[PDB]
């Protein structure tokens, strides 16, 4: 049960700091 | 220093899921693979990423540009990769002798 | 360069292709090798092609498992030379 | 002998070609093997490609076409070796200087060079 | 298609020394790769070897090509064991 | 109506190495190749088209003809999910002909 809800911790953390606005480009 | 640390989270904490690659790998070959071919597909392709990536910023650090990447140096990343043979392309039978 | 520098190493290396074999080839090409610096190293690049033909093929022979003898069979060689430029394309059951 | 080895030699036979090699027929058998399961290799591509079942003669007639320019390209036609001939055959031949000796084009069309070669240290 | 590696792919590329915002269109040429690259080490992966997908396959392509690719495929797989006896 | 205008050309060349020049022997013939590139290419992927009974040229035939003849993927663009490999549909024909190589070879 430790190893379940663990796992989503180390990506749920990887859609807060990285890719806060999207960009474009011409 | 404060944005090294946050950086080297990054580079080792990121991963694709495996949910969708046995996913993926499962529509090309039609019946079954295993975890362990999973695990290490999810991982040739993070070190391909890898390839790209640290390849593309030497094309951006070559020309007047800064850490923002354009497409102009991920279509130049994978022209000089595929000179060197890095990416594999199975529909150009290719001929050495002429 | 590293051109000079592998060189070096080359010195207490000996090829399996003989220099008079690889200086007619380069004969037939164009030139007259004068340097036996540079027959030691189009025979040593050369080698070393074969070196992974035969090699690509063993691992293909031992991936099928027989484990006594590995014969050098068209079957291990024709996949093991698409890797590389050569695509030999051999018939069978001639009608 | 099999019946394509049997017509092989009366297709040379057919050219000037009266006196060959018996190695010859070998290697003409493997060309033409190798020539129909590389037309039936693109063949079956372009099957897939229009989304079709089976390998039809309008896929054969395009995989013969589509590789009648890179595995057997043509030397040049008649209708462009004259066009390129009759702008250069319209420009007079220029005068010859007296006395140059040698007589040789400029330096980076020749293969006059210093020509070196490493120090067998 | 739709993209199936579009957040996950912004994490990798600040990993290696991009931004924190990746533009769009680099993340558009980025997740195109990986599926061919996917595809062009299972399309010749499933005629070495046997007409499967046996992983003992996928670590022939990776010599002889890149190093890399190789040696941080048998971290993968000691790892693993070493993953397996903590518990 | 011309395609490259040479200025995009000479930012190609200075994308290489900025401290060097083309002849005009140079400039147009790297013009005329590109074109010569651009129509052989797309005479090819209008046959793939026509060959799809189809009137509009797609981006997947300009995809066929540059991966098997000019070893050219091009990364951004996306194509649909490849159907299920079929490896080997070796007939019974050839498994009954193969069959008598080896019944005469060891037996």
């Amino acid at each position: 049960v430790n190893l379940s809800e663990e796992s989503a911790r180390i990506l749920a953390t990887n859609s807060e700091l990285v890719g806060t606005l999207t960009r474009s480009c011409k | 220093s404060e944005e090294q640390l946050n950086r080297y989270e990054m580079y080792r904490r990121s991963a694709f899921p495996k949910a969708a690659i046995k996913r993926l790998i499962q529509s090309i070959t039609g019946t079954s693979v295993s975890q362990n071919v999973v695990i290490a597909m999810s991982g040739i392709s993070k070190v391909f990423v890898g390839e790209v990536v640290e390849e593309a910023l030497d094309v951006c650090e070559k020309w007047g540009e800064m850490p923002p990447l354009q497409p102009k140096h991920m279509r130049e990343a994978v022209r000089r990769l595929k000179s060197k043979g890095q990416i594999p392309n199975s529909k150009h039978k290719k001929i050495i002798f002429f | 360069t590293p051109l000079v520098d592998f060189l070096m190493q080359l010195e207490d290396y000996t090829p399996t292709i003989p220099d008079a074999v690889t200086g007619y080839y380069l004969n037939r090409a164009g030139f007259e090798a004068s340097d036996p610096r540079i027959i030691r190293l189009i025979s040593l690049a050369a080698q070393k092609f074969i070196s992974d033909i035969a090699n690509d093929a063993l691992q293909h022979c031992k991936m099928k498992g027989k484990d006594r003898k590995y014969t050098l069979t068209m079957e291990d060689l024709t996949p093991a030379l698409s890797e590389y430029g050569i695509n030999v394309k051999k018939p069978h059951y001639f009608t | 002998m099999p019946k394509d080895a049997q017509m092989m030699a009366q297709i040379l036979k057919d050219m000037g070609i009266t006196e060959y090699e018996p190695r010859v027929i070998n290697q003409m058998l493997e060309f033409a093997f190798r020539y129909v399961t590389t037309i039936l290799d693109d063949a079956k591509i372009y099957s897939s490609h229009a989304k079709k079942a089976t390998v039809d003669a309008d896929d054969v007639r395009l995989a013969i076409q589509c590789r009648a320019d890179q595995s057997f390209t043509s030397p040049p036609p008649r209708d462009f070796l004259l066009d390129i001939a009759r702008q250069r055959n319209q420009t007079p031949l220029p005068l010859i200087k007296p006395y140059s000796g040698p007589r040789l084009p400029p330096d980076r069309y020749c293969l006059t060079a210093p020509n070196y070669r490493l120090k067998s240290l | 298609r739709k993209r199936l590696f579009s957040k996950e792919l912004r994490c990798m590329m600040y990993g290696f020394g991009d931004d924190q915002n990746p533009y769009t269109e680099s993340v558009d040429i980025l997740e195109d790769l990986v599926i061919e690259f996917i595809t062009e080490m299972t399309h010749k992966a499933m005629s070495i070897g046997r007409q499967g997908r046996v992983q003992v396959e996928d670590i022939v392509f990776l010599i002889r090509k890149d190093p890399r690719k190789f040696a941080r495929v048998k971290d993968l797989l000691t790892m693993n064991e070493e993953l397996k006896r903590a518990r | 109506n011309q395609v490259l205008t040479k200025k995009k050309l000479q930012d190609l060349v200075r994308e290489v190495d900025p401290n060097e020049q083309l002849d005009e022997d140079v400039e147009e013939m790297l013009l005329q190749i590109a074109d010569d590139f651009i129509e052989s290419v797309v005479t090819a992927a209008c046959q793939l088209a026509r060959h799809r009974k189809s009137s509009t040229l797609e981006v997947k035939d300009v995809q066929l003809h540059l991966e098997r003849q000019w070893n050219m993927w091009i990364p951004g663009f996306g194509s649909e999910e490849i159907r299920p490999y079929k490896k080997a549909c070796t007939t019974e024909a050839h498994k009954q002909r193969m069959a008598l190589i080896r019944k005469t070879t060891k037996k």
